[PDB]
């Protein structure tokens, strides 16, 4: 399986940005169980969303994900100066988890 | 001998959804848990307080039967004093709970090719859930500062999501049929007794 | 919740590899553990998987070499590799899941393994 993400997006604080995760094996369904993780400097990782919408109680409410068409997407509302990271989408295809190429996010 | 209708519980044609769990009243009958324990057809069999070995010679007043089907990894969230999405938004157990929880794998019954959009579960709740409380409301949950006005949109999410059951899922992401029994003794004379 | 692992660092080619991942202030019980590695200058790379009940699900092209085991009492997760290749150098993580239908939630600091 091959999954692809956007290389990088430019963002200013205040507005909303949508980050998608596209699979080349077909249209993403609920059964794919897309999860999202976060990259921080010094190689720090953190998970955000499971089951494509199951937000954790400690994760800030600005992070929300859903399915739009044939691609799973993650929505950030009101980006902050602390939201620069790299985001990876993990899909359940065949019998092995598949990671994405990563999406670097920059805040102005 | 009027045996308790346990067979229609374990072997029912269909079970209840996670958020809407069905409650059955058991009374004026005789049960036999030795067969249930020695069947060994259940993947999960653990509980506290009463023991399965000595459960036969015990008399109670009312027995409650509950049905719901969840994924494999969620079975540990049906333990006393546990916190999770299920234990917070769908089904909460009291700390002083007594009874036993039964779980067995059910891939061969609820998994369909292409997905099973039949089972659902509660996604968000405004507050926590009282023990032994059931919620059926489908009102749009609000996680912001703007009224939802009954229409889906930004910061306005459906409180229910459908599972994606499929025979190609993993071990812990497979349907699990779970039934939990509640035993209560009151000031009324005991009616449910052993053989 | 904190996760710590110890790695040899430098191993000769065609030699065994053993990485142990420890858990602090928590219990394995019915929680899955995933092993994910990342070569320098590249993206992530899935390795394997162990479930709460002991079942395992490995990478297709590495099932011949990989082997995952864990101990509930001592609260550790083991990863074993054989016949290492020069390309098989990366940062190795052990990843845990929480109780909100979200996998890949708790990660480790990451151990660095080089083969030469
Ligand atoms: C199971 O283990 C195997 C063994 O490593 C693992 O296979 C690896 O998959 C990655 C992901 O594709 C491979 O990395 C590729 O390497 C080639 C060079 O051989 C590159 O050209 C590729 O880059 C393309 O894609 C990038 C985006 O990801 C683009 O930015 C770039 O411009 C190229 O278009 C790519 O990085 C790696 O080579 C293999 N390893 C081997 C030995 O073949 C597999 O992924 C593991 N299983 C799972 C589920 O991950």
């Amino acid at each position: 399986a091959v999954v692809t993400q956007e290389s990088a997006l430019t963002t200013s604080p205040g507005e909303t940005v949508t980050l998608t995760c596209r699979s080349s094996t077909g249209a993403v369904t609920i059964s794919n169980y897309v999860n999202w993780v976060q990259e921080k400097p010094d190689h720090l990782f953190t998970g955000l969303i499971g089951a494509t919408n199951s937000r954790a109680p400690g994760v800030p409410a600005r992070f929300s994900g859903s399915l739009i068409g044939d691609k799973a997407a993650l929505t950030i509302t009101g980006a902050q100066t602390e939201d620069e990271a790299i985001y990876f989408c993990a899909l359940w295809y065949s019998n092995h988890w598949v990671f994405g190429g990563g999406t670097k996010l920059t805040v102005l | 001998t009027n045996l308790c209708p346990f067979g229609e519980v374990f072997n029912a044609t269909r079970f209840a959804t996670v958020y809407a769990w069905n409650r059955k009243r058991i009374s004026n009958c005789v049960a036999d848990y030795s067969v249930l324990y020695n069947s060994a057809s259940f993947s999960t069999f653990k509980c506290y307080g009463v023991s399965p070995t000595k459960l036969n010679d015990l008399c109670f007043t009312n027995v409650y039967a509950d049905s719901f089907v969840i994924r494999g990894d969620e079975v540990r969230q049906i333990a006393p004093g546990q916190t999770g999405k299920i234990a917070d938004y769908n089904y909460k157990l009291p700390d002083d709970f007594t009874g036993c929880v039964i779980a067995w794998n059910s891939n061969n019954l609820d998994s369909k090719v292409g997905g099973n959009y039949n089972y659902l579960y509660r996604l968000f709740r405004k507050s926590n859930l009282k023990p032994f409380e059931r919620d059926i409301s489908t009102e749009i949950y609000q996680a912001g500062s703007t009224p939802c006005n009954g229409v889906e949109g930004f910061n306005c999410y459906f409180p229910l999501q459908s599972y994606g059951f499929q025979p190609t899922n993993g071990v812990g992401y497979q349907p699990y049929r779970v039934v939990v029994l509640s035993f209560e003794l009151l000031h009324a004379p005991a009616t449910v007794c052993g053989p | 919740v904190q996760l710590k692992e110890s790695g040899p660092g430098l191993v000769a080619p065609s030699q065994s590899l053993s990485i142990t991942c420890t858990v602090s202030g928590l219990s394995l019980i019915g929680y899955g553990v995933n092993w994910v590695r990342q070569p320098p200058g590249k993206g992530l790379e899935w390795l394997g998987m162990i479930w709460g009940d002991g079942s395992t699900d490995y990478n297709s092209t590495l099932k011949s070499r990989l082997s995952i085991s864990k101990d509930n009492s001592k609260s550790q997760i083991f990863l074993k590799m054989n016949s290492l290749q020069t390309i098989d150098d990366a940062r190795y993580y052990c990843v845990r899941d929480d109780d909100y239908d979200g996998q890949f939630a708790y990660w480790g600091q990451g151990t660095l393994v080089t083969v030469s």
